[PDB]
């Protein structure tokens, strides 16, 4: 559901 | 007395803010241009918002104890906070002379009628301007500004939070820093009820956020990141 959000975190 | 850990928390948040907010606004060149027809300002503000979402994320990561949360809790917190922390940040560029957001140049001076041209009614714009005016009137130290953004983000009562106790524990530490800050570092008469007034600005943002949650051919003109965050 939130790959771009989780990318910018990691 | 402000503790060493508290001044460290402030020092961090000031720096974190410096890295995530560029007051030259030089990146604005890269957005779809502003056209001043219906929704002529939508593409350009959607990009600004998208860019701003990213910056807020960069800032969040630097909040002490935020990294200690699960990636899920981080994700939900930023989903709910994004738009609030953007309205907050924006106070920096906002001026009460015009009641507009002045980002270095005419093309990037955004007034009520620009926000309107991104497809927004006075129902949102008005609580929004009253907010910027109220916040400007507080005249926060840059230290109080960044603490308030951190505190806004890490709120245990946002939808989807699993480990509220940990979110709450991280937040408490920031508010205590802010409360102790104000006492020790904010002189009167500015210091008067300034914490309760700040917490009020947090309640005004939750409303704005909820009103915005209420307010396809337009969904296209948004960005991937914006669609991901607002659904
Ligand atoms: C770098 C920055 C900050 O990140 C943000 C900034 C200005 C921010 C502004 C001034 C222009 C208008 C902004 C972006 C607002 C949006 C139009 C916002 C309206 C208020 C919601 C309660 C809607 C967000 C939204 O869903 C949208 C916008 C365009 C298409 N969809 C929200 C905050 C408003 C300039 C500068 O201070």
């Amino acid at each position: 559901n939130h790959p771009m959000l989780m990318n910018l975190l990691k | 007395k402000l503790s060493e850990e508290q001044q460290h928390i402030i020092a961090i948040l000031l720096d974190a803010h410096h890295k995530t907010y560029d007051p030259t606004y030089a990146d604005f060149r890269d957005f779809r241009p502003p056209v001043r027809s219906p929704l002529s300002m939508l593409p350009h503000l959607a990009d600004l918002v998208s860019y701003s979402i990213q910056k807020v994320i960069g800032f969040a990561k630097m909040i002490p104890g935020f990294r200690d949360l699960t990636s899920d809790d981080q994700i939900v917190l930023l989903k709910s906070s994004a738009i609030e922390v953007i309205m907050l940040r924006s106070n920096q560029s906002f001026t009460m002379d015009d009641m507009s957001w002045d980002c270095g140049s005419q093309d990037y001076k955004y007034d009520v009628t620009d926000v309107s041209k991104a497809g927004h009614t006075l129902e949102l714009i008005e609580p929004l301007i009253k907010f910027q005016v109220g916040l400007k009137k507080l005249n926060l130290h840059e230290e109080e500004h960044v603490l308030l953004m951190a505190i806004c983000i890490v709120s245990p009562d946002r939808p989807g939070v699993q480990d509220a106790k940990l979110v709450e524990a991280i937040q408490d530490r920031l508010s205590n820093t802010l409360q102790t800050y104000i006492r020790c570092r904010h002189p009167p008469p500015g210091s008067h009820q300034l914490y309760a007034k700040m917490i009020q600005k947090l309640a005004d943002l939750r409303s704005l956020n909820e009103e915005h949650s209420k307010q396809p051919e337009n969904s296209m003109k948004l960005t991937p990141l914006v669609l991901e965050v607002f659904g």
